[PDB]
């Protein structure tokens, strides 16, 4: 009842909303789609059924989105090219900004590298690759102001600003590397991983207000609550790989998991409550206070605007 | 302000302390200042007339004074007064407890502050009230005596005023809050 | 053209054509063609649709066993239901399409012309079939069909109530006429409410009429209805002959007049049926249902229009014929969709192919850039040939970044394709290993558990440390832990590698003891052998004696050994290094001969 | 008291599945005879890695045979063990 | 919906055999100008050349693909007895050249990939050649295995597709020569573990006519195989093994679909990805698909006219 689904017609693989004002007293009301397994794939903006306001389309797949500020949309293609869309809101017109071509390539040969994940702290975008490079640029800048290379043989999958000028990456075979940016040379500071096991690791997430607390998901759909300080706690869940985790930003107790088997469960800390809020494969979800949204690999995008009722 | 509210009562709400005593008087210091801001905010016409400063070429909303805002965010239900009111709950539980808490005068001192910060609203809200509505602002307010009543998200009731009320069978402890519950 | 003969490269789903040579040795031209053969599945509004109808299929199919009896008969009703109203949701989005670019309208109103035939031709199959009314009930269903398919009667009494004085519009008796045809007396009459306060001898009349289409028999106990409708019929039939245009005409119909019931027939050939039925036979039997159609079809087609195939398949279901329905549809509709539907309903109606349809058109899905998970979903639930087809498919699909592979094998793993796992598996890694990336490889050997890649991988590995002087990537290497039994070089490498932490962090003797135990167990290939010996050469040399006697004379054996298969700078540091060897141990066995 | 040890610790193999052998074996001789034959069960446990194809890296088979030993000591405690409560449970 | 598309080939002769790799993105295209192009596809519909070379003097009959799991391997036989074997080096650079053969080799064909990287050859002689590479990494060795004798002069060899372990390694070669008396030009060759050598298992002898090209088709779990015979007309048959050895187990044929709607000669067939589907070419200039119903009963359901539109 809560949920209204509207069907489109491309695979969702990113739902973002826009940031909102805290300020202001207003209610998010616009978030973003990206597109992904199509011929021509795109990002669509969408209003709270959903109506959607603009579209561009996105040279590659999208395969990481994330909103810069409220005029500004960094997306990573699937060619590893890093571009920033500038929102015009009066014209409903999404326009080319900046972009690094070859932001992330294979070594010595020849073809492209998809990026897999980009984490934004403006001005400053960090993006990890699938080949090892952990490439950081700047909002205006036209080179890339440091390339960490031959950061990790086995491909990277996200990245998350621990702190500041420290990020956290995960990889293939299963280790959590804190890196720094200062330190000019390409080792990692620490490397977390778990004895005697190999499963890869799919995604990373922060928790809001304490930063020594990172929440992991693997292939086996288990949630690994990490203190980057001293896993604390292994949680059993899902009976499939966890694609994306994330904190309920205004209050964290609430955390919310998407995985292939089609489960959109709801943790609850405020003895976990966990409950199945959807009845192909959930991509994404982002949440912002009572509204929330998820994309599926069924052509359809779920959104409710009363989630805690 | 802006830090001020935010930050510390993100903190009052969720974060580790070593010391549980720790978590009351980071929500009593923040709590006075609001106070002494709400205090002294006296509604003029110029308040609600606003103007557009240009930094750095994009038109941004000046700033109000701080009782501007801190009373337009208090008229609606932010979580400012979503986490008073459930201060207020959260003080009424522990104290009916009767028991030697930590930091048990630190929470008396908080809650005194936020039922003046309540009982100070009402006058100015009939002022501002009436006032916005002359300003032809968009901004939206509603009385505080519908909110009050409104459907609290922790008790699916409106079990706001039920909870005000505990305040009085304390009244041989906690005297102060027992008149300012009356009041 | 011109006698060149046309070769052909089937393709993942595609076939290309290419004209070849004149077959002859070598009309003259260039050759730039090269055509692509293969629009059901990519418009975007029936790929909703796709997709709806799978859940719609996957709950059908799990609510099988617990439903029973009637309660089952009740839910295929309401899953028809809803298969008509996503086909209608369908149709009306295509319809503001069609409204913004007119450029494209025509193909798009071609379109939804067919969507609505096989909408309404759904409708009254599925109602024959599946409600299966009894006598009375399945007029009162047709009617309602004809009721909601056929609005054009609305149409006119619309353009009726918009004119300026409607009693006086020259379309006004006909949408009276219309309402009264299609069984709705209540509007009919206030209808004719209009008209009654006109005229005084009209108000008379049009009373009259009122209170006849008021007490007129109607079914919401048979025999009853039955007395009931020949009574008023008779009341109708002596006001006829007591008055002997419009109202006459109209109560011409409320008897069911053949002549007045044809002059009229200006909706459709159905409507027509339907009319007549309602007023000449209001019991209906569904058996002689099919020769009632068929006589109104001529009568409505009196000239030479020829039977559409639309009137040839809603002949044959009154004849109460689903093969001939579904072969009349397979020559018009390529898009199988229809029919594979149709026919699992009608099976779950214990009625009677089906496998076969729903095979090919899970094959299309298949030959979809984006659609192949639905095909997935379709292929499984096939008893007989179904993995065979979707086990090829799978292997088949195009794998790029290493979200989609994965996506691929997790599709395989739970239906038990373990062969289709490895070739997966295998290729990813080559690729991978092919740009570099040695850490990624290997996790690919490991899941499909082969020991020649992994053996491979760690002979790379092993070239790379001796050029370097340095293991790379040693944190990878460390925590192997059980994946290290796949290969037996893999398993060389580890333990190397902990030779090499344990005597850099003062473990000398469990490194030197490991050293041996590898160098005796013939695991290393021959270069290694020699390094494993200078390494052991410092051990000995160290003042407090590591290796035992025992120890020494066993390393002396395998350097005698490699000598022998050896034959089968370096050589002087290498007899220094013999030398050295035997003097340590000597001392060592000395030592213990004293100890 | 009751006294089972350690699981099944298996190197190319699933330890969920080794518990349907675990069953086979458990089928009753007679009656209340859970322990299937060590001769049959023996059989045909050396026939399984033989199944298995030691192809490549054959370097293994030691292990290997190692692990067809434990497992058999394993199966037979547990019949034992299962024997012992019955006698006890009838005294 | 059939679509045209008109890529300019940029060849500077006739075009004579293009071939897709295995997941349908690259493919290579051999010409008259003795030169290999290899076009790819990249995200949009769009193909860009990508290499082009010279490769043999003589004029190449074939490209055969191998599976990606082995790389980027491509084979290609010529009028001057030669196979040679092209990878890439990140240019294809030809590893080996085999020509052991003393005639014209005429096809080439990969083993499946269960057997191996056994590059198999037949030449106009009448002798089928099976190499088999040892290593994948070194592509420059190539050591011959088993060289079987036909007797007549070999136009077109293929493999059976089948991975049962149960079905014994299988080999058909066609014979071109236009024999007036001599029958069977379709012969079957089964693999004998027990003399580890190839031996004859079945003669087609209703094929009395030039055999042009034959084509196994994927058994899809299926206890019989499918052949297609191009000759003067199409003709499927159907070879069900009998019961059960010491040797090849015989075979019992049956011809279940004759057309010669073509009316003339048919040069080329080929099936689908799953083997319901087959094309076929001739002097015609059409290429006519024919698919089974439900009835197993074959029908044409496509013909196509010269200048590149459907007949309707």
């Amino acid at each position: 009842d809560k949920f209204a689904a509207k069907f489109v017609s491309h695979k969702i693989s990113r739902t973002r909303w826009r940031p909102v004002s805290a300020s202001s007293l207003q209610q998010p009301d616009v978030f973003a789609t990206g597109s992904w397994d199509n011929e021509e794939n795109k990002v669509c903006v969408w209003a709270t059924d959903p109506k959607q306001l603009c579209d561009i389309k996105h040279p590659g797949d999208v395969m990481d989105m994330q909103f810069l500020d409220k005029e500004r949309i960094v997306t990573g293609s699937s060619t590893g090219t890093v571009t920033i869309f500038r929102h015009h809101e009066n014209n409903q017109t999404l326009s080319v900004n900046q972009r690094w071509e070859q932001a992330h390539y294979h070594v010595g040969s020849n073809m492209r590298a998809p990026c897999t994940a980009i984490v934004c702290s403006s001005p400053e975008i960090v993006s990890v690759g699938e080949d090892g490079r952990i490439n950081c640029f700047r909002a205006e800048s036209r080179d890339v102001l440091r390339t960490i290379d031959d950061a990790d043989s086995s491909t990277m999958h996200g990245v998350t600003f621990l702190r500041t000028t420290e990020i956290l990456t995960v990889n293939s075979v299963g280790q959590l590397k804190l890196w720094d940016l200062r330190k000019q040379g390409n080792d990692p500071t620490q490397i977390f991983s778990v004895t005697g096991e190999r499963v890869p690791l799919h995604c990373v997430d922060r928790h809001p207000n304490q930063q020594h607390v990172v929440a992991t998901g693997g292939q086996d759909g288990m949630l690994c609550i990490w203190d980057v300080r001293h896993p604390m706690s292994l949680l059993n869940a899902h009976e499939a790989e966890m694609w994306e985790v994330h904190f309920h930003p205004s209050n964290p107790d609430h955390l919310f998991t998407c995985s292939e088997d089609g489960s959109l469960w709801h943790w609850d800390a405020s003895q976990l409550e966990i409950t199945n809020l959807l009845p192909l494969s959930v991509n994404s979800l982002d949440v912002l206070g009572q509204n929330l949204v998820c994309g599926t690999d069924a052509e359809a995008i779920y959104v409710t605007r009363r989630l805690f009722s | 302000l802006q830090f001020l509210r935010d930050t510390v009562f993100l903190r009052y709400r969720t974060r580790a302390y070593r010391r549980a005593a720790e978590k009351w008087e980071v929500a009593e210091a923040v709590l006075d200042v609001f106070y002494k801001l709400l205090k002294d905010y006296e509604p003029q016409p110029e308040d609600f007339v606003d103007q557009y400063v240009e930094l750095q070429g994009e038109e941004r909303v000046a700033f109000k004074p701080p009782g501007f805002s801190l009373m337009h965010h208090l008229l609606n239900e932010s979580p400012m007064l979503e986490l008073c009111l459930s201060l207020m709950e959260e003080g009424v539980t522990q104290l009916d407890t009767y028991a030697p808490f930590p930091g048990k005068k630190h929470l008396e001192k908080a809650v005194a502050y936020c039922f003046m910060l309540l009982n100070l609203t009402l006058q100015k809200e009939n002022r501002f009230m009436d006032l916005l509505r002359e300003s032809h602002l968009s901004m939206i307010v509603t009385p505080l005596e519908q909110l009050l009543q409104g459907i609290n998200p922790r008790s699916k009731k409106a079990d706001n005023v039920v909870n005000i009320a505990r305040y009085l069978c304390h009244g041989n402890s906690n005297a102060e809050l027992a008149f300012e519950s009356a009041k | 053209q011109q006698n060149r003969h046309i070769g052909f490269s089937w393709g993942p789903g595609d076939l290309l054509l290419y004209e070849t040579l004149y077959q002859k040795q070598g009309t003259a031209a260039r050759c730039p063609f090269m055509y692509l053969v293969r629009e059901d599945i990519y418009s975007p509004v029936l790929r909703k649709l796709f997709n709806e109808s799978h859940s719609i299929f996957v709950g059908l199919q799990k609510s099988a066993e617990e439903a029973s009896g009637k309660s089952r008969k009740a839910q295929l009703v309401q899953v028809s239901r809803n298969y008509r109203s996503v086909l209608r949701a369908c149709m009306e989005e295509m319809h503001t399409l069609s409204e913004s670019t007119r450029e494209t309208a025509q193909k798009y109103i071609s379109q939804i012309s067919i969507l609505s035939a096989m909408e309404l031709s759904w409708n009254l199959c599925e109602i024959l079939f599946i409600e299966s009314a009894p006598a009375g009930p399945l007029l009162i269903l047709l009617l309602e069909w004809v009721r909601l398919h056929v609005c054009e009667v609305d149409n006119i009494v619309q353009d009726v109530l918009r004119s300026e004085k409607p009693t006086e519009h020259e379309k006004f008796w006909d949408g009276v006429t219309g309402y009264v045809l299609q069984g709705r007396m209540n509007e009919a009459r206030q209808l004719l409410a209009k008209e009654a306060s006109t005229s005084a001898s009209a108000r008379s009349m049009c009373r009259v009429l009122d209170d006849l289409l008021k007490k007129m028999p109607m079914l919401h106990t048979l025999t009853e209805f039955e007395l009931k409708w020949q009574h008023w019929r008779e009341e109708c039939e002596r006001h006829l002959q007591n008055g002997t245009v419009h109202m006459e005409a109209v109560c011409r119909v409320l008897l069911g007049d053949e002549e007045v019931l044809l002059e009229k027939r200006d909706t459709t050939w159905y409507h027509f049926l339907v009319s007549r039925l309602l007023f000449k036979h209001p019991t209906v039997k569904p058996t002689e249902l099919h020769f009632y159609a068929q006589s109104s079809l001529d009568m409505f087609l009196a000239g030479d229009s020829c039977p559409e195939p639309l009137d040839n398949i809603l002949l044959a279901a009154f004849e109460f014929d689903i093969h001939q329905v579904i072969k009349e549809f397979s020559i018009v509709s390529s898009n199988w969709w229809f029919v594979a539907h149709l026919t699992d309903l009608l099976d779950h109606c214990q009625l009677f192919m089906r496998e076969f349809l729903l095979l090919d058109y899970a094959s299309g899905l298949f030959s979809h850039h984006s659609l192949w998970q639905l095909g997935v979903d379709y292929f499984d639930y096939c008893p007989n040939l179904g993995r065979e087809y979707l086990k090829l498919h799978m292997e088949r699909i195009p794998l790029s970044t290493e979200k989609k592979a994965l996506k691929a094998l997790r599709i395989c793993e739970q239906r038990q394709m373990t062969e289709q796992v490895r070739s997966i598996c295998k290729t990813m890694a080559m690729q991978s290993l092919c740009n570099r990336r040695l850490g990624s490889a290997l996790s690919w050997s490991i899941r499909a558990k082969d020991a020649a890649f992994a053996t491979l991988i760690s002979d790379r590995f092993l070239k790379e440390y001796c050029e370097r002087g340095n293991f790379t990537d040693l944190d990878l290497i460390d925590n192997l832990g059980s994946a290290m039994l796949l290969s037996d070089r893999l398993t060389f490498l580890g333990k190397y590698r902990e030779f090499h932490r344990m005597y850099s962090q003062e473990q000398f003797s469990e490194a030197a003891s490991l050293l041996l135990s590898l160098m005796t167990a013939r695991i290393a290939p021959c270069s290694f052998w020699l390094t494993l010996l200078l390494d052991a050469l410092p051990l000995l040399e160290q003042k407090q004696v590591i290796f035992s006697a025992e120890q020494t004379y066993e390393l002396m054996r395998c350097l005698e050994d490699r000598m022998a298969a050896k034959l089968e700078q370096d050589s002087s540091i290498d007899n220094t290094k013999v030398e050295m060897l035997r003097l340590a141990l000597a001392r060592n066995l000395a030592r213990a001969i004293v100890t | 008291s009751n006294e089972i040890p350690e699981p099944l610790q298996l190197d190319f193999f699933d330890r969920s599945q080794i518990e349907q052998v675990i069953a086979n074996c458990e089928h009753k001789n007679r009656r209340g005879q859970t322990v299937c034959n060590v001769k049959l069960l023996h059989r045909v446990l050396v026939a399984e890695v033989n199944a298995l194809q030691g192809m490549a890296a054959i370097g293994q088979r030691p292990l290997l045979m190692e692990e067809i030993n434990t497992i058999l000591q394993y199966v037979v405690e547990r019949n034992k063990l299962l024997q012992c409560l019955h006698a006890k449970r009838h005294a | 919906m059939f679509v045209a598309r008109s890529i300019a080939a940029d060849h500077k002769d006739l075009i004579h055999d293009v071939s897709f790799d295995f997941h349908g993105r690259r493919m290579a295209t051999c010409s008259s100008d003795q030169s290999v192009k290899v076009w790819d596809k990249s995200e949009n519909v769009n193909w860009h050349c990508t290499a082009s070379w010279k490769t043999h003097s003589g004029s190449v009959w074939r490209v055969t693909w191998a599976h990606p799991e082995f790389g980027q391997v491509l084979a290609s036989c010529s009028f001057d007895r030669t196979a040679a074997v092209w990878e890439e080096i990140v240019h294809w650079v030809k590893r080996t050249t085999l020509v052991d053969s003393r005639t014209s080799v005429t096809d080439v064909k990969f083993a499946p990939k269960h057997m191996g990287l056994m590059l198999a050859t037949c030449s106009a002689d009448g002798v089928v050649r099976i190499y088999e590479a040892p290593d994948v990494m070194n592509l420059s060795q190539w050591s011959l295995q088993h060289e079987i004798s036909c007797k007549l002069s070999c136009s077109c060899i293929s493999w059976n597709p089948s991975s049962s372990r149960a079905h014994s390694p299988m080999i058909a070669v066609g014979s071109d020569d236009s024999s007036p008396n001599i029958m069977g030009k379709v012969q079957i060759y089964e693999y004998n573990e027990n003399t580890r050598k190839y031996a004859k298992a079945e003669t087609l002898m209703s094929v009395s006519d030039p055999v042009h090209d034959i084509a196994f088709a994927p058994n899809l779990g299926r206890s019989f195989h499918i052949l297609a015979v191009a000759t003067k007309d199409v003709r499927i048959f159907t070879m069900k093994p009998l019961r059960k050895s010491g040797g090849v187990t015989k075979f019992e044929n049956h011809t279940v679909a004759q057309f010669d709607n073509h009316n003339s000669q048919v040069w080329r067939v080929s099936w689908n990805i799953t083997g319901t589907v087959l094309a076929s070419s001739g002097d015609d200039g059409t290429v006519r698909l024919w698919k089974a119903n439900y009835m197993d009963n074959w029908k044409c359901i496509g013909v196509l006219k010269g200048d590149g539109n459907p007949v309707g």
